[PDB]
RNA sequence: GUAACCGGAGAGGGAACCCACU
């Protein structure tokens, strides 16, 4: 997530338990970059993905 | 709300709701400050950190110490035309303050903007509201705000504090009849503040505020650094005590610490019934450990402070700047 | 009226609650979800005395959640159009009298109040009183009441009562 | 259509067992003792507290065996199940009062038997 | 430590025909 969308091995969205969707590619405020164990992160396709 | 000074009521100070004069006062305050946005046009300090403290050696500074008060701007534009402005941009009308002109004592100041505080000072066991003039913005259409900081301090002194004393010396102004005292906030060199922290006023001091000698700039001024004791820390949290139990999860109640302009819970607090009274109310919190905890509830404020404010305070509390921590840092110079 | 009924409910469990104690967490979830709850059809669910049966939980396809059909005995309170129960006063007001029944709160109106129960604003506590000054209805008094109509508000039941009926008054 | 006087009850709600204030109190106090022990449990609801203090102030007889005795003796006489608990909660002192409070009993049983049942109820009153 | 100064707004018709790709 800290790498983000610009760098390829990164994430595009981070989805929280409430369902709030944060977009990583447009200036994410450093507060919501932090993540807990319940959240989902939409990483890019990587090696070994099926 | 509209409360001039919390704790003590001051006679003659009257909040004004009348839109025609409110608009003129606010707009011409913006005009005097050359302030881009809306709201409070005055210069706003920032909390000191490891990066801020460097700025002290890059350029000379003047020092004063923060005392408990509310941010408050006097606009002097006539005999009774004194409209009185706080950080919330609210305007109050004060009656009996008269500002003599130094050349003609019968002439009163106009188009003058001062920077100061309402501080309650208990002397002889009685609360005496006082105004400390630490900066001047505008003076009789002259751009004194573009002058040097020491120059503006001397304008404050000679043009305001002295003519009034001249007129109480002759009795044409009565110190007893004015609603509250008017003074200038004392300023010293960076060397003097070291004695402040054999410090016998260590408990009587709320912190330090450092003023650069440069020209006045409105809004957020990055090189004006306030020093706040870390153990004494501290933001206005808008709280929604919420029973957040996710789908498939045991229902749980938590306190969500919201801030200004950020739609999501900035942080969480250990919600408790002894904290349930102030449901949906603006509060201050202390970040001693990884948990923000409640000291006092601010009924006066209605909005949580900004996200950048939250960031600045988080950085400041993460690097606790203590009196011994900067004492040596200036003693080396 | 208070009852003892068996009810059916299905609770979803997050996979993190599976643990070594899943049934205890199921019991806790059912308690926290149906304790103090209100339904317009069945009335107030005061407490669950026991859980009759906990069925086989089905794993939702595409979702980690598991739902258990649960049988449990619970005590319910749902009032009637036509039942009579004793009630306790909470507030005296000129529009009417506020009285408290179990969990639910109902009010008696002045026109439903018999005309003998005159108002006494000037009594230090506001009172409902006769001209003969015999019956004194006041704060915290326990009274008989006849509940005629019920309303559902945010899935919570409030009702209204009548007091014209005979013998129906102060205990 | 749902009327207590004419004895229309929902079909889903027909077979439920009706309860007394005193036995509701003993059940709720059992639950309170269960929750105060075995800590790390949710705090009881305001509804629970209101029902508990209501049935405490409205408890007719505290004895547990008295509950079973009055239940058994009144059910031995052929009466509808809903009427047992309402009669025992109201505790009328005269059969005229009992018939006024519950119109269903009006004409169901004679005055002498109804008053004898009521007198037994006040006899077991604590 | 101000009345966040706008809140990142992206959703951008459709039908028809023609050519072309595997």
């Amino acid at each position: 997530v800290r790498r983000g969308n610009s760098q390829y091995p990164g994430a595009k969205y981070i989805i929280r338990d409430n369902g709030d969707r944060i977009d990583l590619r447009f200036h994410p405020k450093p507060s919501d970059l932090h993540l807990q164990t319940g959240y989902k992160v939409e990483r890019h396709m990587c090696d070994g993905d099926i | 709300g509209a409360i001039f000074l919390e704790g003590v009521t001051v006679k003659g100070v009257t909040q004004v709701t009348t839109q025609p004069k409110l608009g003129e006062v606010q707009q011409k305050c913006h005009q005097f400050c050359g302030w881009e946005g809306s709201g409070f046009p005055g210069a706003q300090p920032v909390s000191m950190d490891k990066q801020n403290i460097k700025l002290l050696d890059l350029k000379p500074y003047k020092v004063s110490w923060k005392a408990d008060g509310t941010r408050y701007m006097m606009l002097i534009d006539g005999t009774n035309e004194v409209f009185m402005i706080d950080r919330d941009n609210s305007v109050f009308h004060v009656s009996n303050l008269e500002f003599p002109f130094r050349k003609d004592l019968r002439m009163h100041l106009s188009n003058t903007l001062l920077d100061g505080e309402m501080i309650i000072d208990r002397v002889n066991g009685q609360a005496v509201p006082r105004y400390l003039i630490y900066d001047i913005i505008k003076f009789n259409s002259q751009p004194v705000g573009d002058c040097d900081f020491n120059v503006r301090l001397q304008c404050i002194e000679r043009e305001i504090i002295s003519p009034r004393h001249e007129k109480m010396k002759t009795g044409l102004i009565d110190k007893t009849q004015e609603p509250f005292s008017v003074r200038n906030k004392p300023f010293f060199d960076i060397c003097t503040s070291r004695k402040l922290l054999a410090k016998e006023v260590s408990h009587e001091m709320d912190g330090l505020i450092f003023q650069p000698t440069g020209k006045y700039k409105p809004g957020r001024c990055d090189d004006i650094l306030k020093w706040k004791p870390p153990s004494l820390n501290s933001v206005d949290f808008r709280l929604k005590i919420t029973r957040m139990g996710g789908e498939g999860l045991l229902p749980q109640n938590v306190g969500l610490l919201y801030v200004g302009g950020y739609e999501r819970p900035f942080a969480q607090i250990k919600v408790t019934k002894e904290l349930k009274q102030y449901d949906n109310k603006i509060i201050e919190c202390k970040f001693e450990n990884n948990s923000w905890v409640f000291m006092r509830q601010r009924t006066d404020k209605s909005f949580p402070n900004a996200y950048n404010t939250a960031m600045a305070v988080c950085n400041s509390i993460s690097n606790p700047v203590t009196k011994e921590m900067l004492f040596e840092f200036i003693d080396r110079c | 009226m208070f009852y003892h009924i068996s009810l059916e409910h299905e609770i979803l469990l997050h996979p993190r609650y599976f643990g070594p104690n899943l049934l205890n967490t199921v019991k806790q979830k059912l308690f926290t979800e149906v304790e103090g709850t209100c339904t317009g059809k069945y009335g107030f669910v005061i407490a669950v005395t026991t859980i009759d049966n906990i069925g086989a939980g089905v794993i939702q396809p595409g979702r980690g959640f598991v739902l258990y059909p649960v049988k449990y005995k619970a005590i319910v309170f749902r009032p009637f159009k036509g039942e009579v129960v004793d009630a306790v006063v909470t507030q005296v007001n000129k529009v009417g009298l506020f009285t408290e029944i179990g969990p639910m709160s109902c009010f008696i109106s002045r026109h439903s109040i018999p005309s003998e129960m005159e108002f006494d604003p000037n009594s230090n506590p506001p009172c409902y009183k006769t001209m003969d000054e015999d019956i004194v209805i006041q704060q915290d008094d326990e009274i008989r009441l006849k509940i005629v109509g019920t309303r559902v508000d945010k899935n919570d039941i409030f009702a209204i009562g009548s007091l014209m009926d005979d013998y129906l008054g102060l205990v | 259509e749902e009327d207590a006087s004419q004895l229309i009850f929902p079909k889903e709600f027909e077979t439920a067992e009706t309860l007394l204030n005193s036995e509701v109190h003993m059940l709720l106090e059992h639950r309170k003792q269960q929750n105060e022990s075995a800590e790390d449990e949710q705090e009881l609801s305001e509804v629970f507290m209101k029902t508990l203090n209501y049935t405490a102030r409205f408890s007719r007889f505290k004895n547990r065996e008295t509950i079973a005795s009055v239940r058994s003796l009144l059910l031995q006489k052929k009466l509808h199940k809903f009427e047992l608990a309402c009669l025992a909660n109201l505790c009328p002192e005269t059969a005229e009062e009992s018939k006024a409070l519950i119109p269903s009993l009006e004409g169901r049983f004679e005055d002498e038997e109804l008053q004898q049942i009521l007198d037994d109820i006040q006899t077991k009153r604590s």
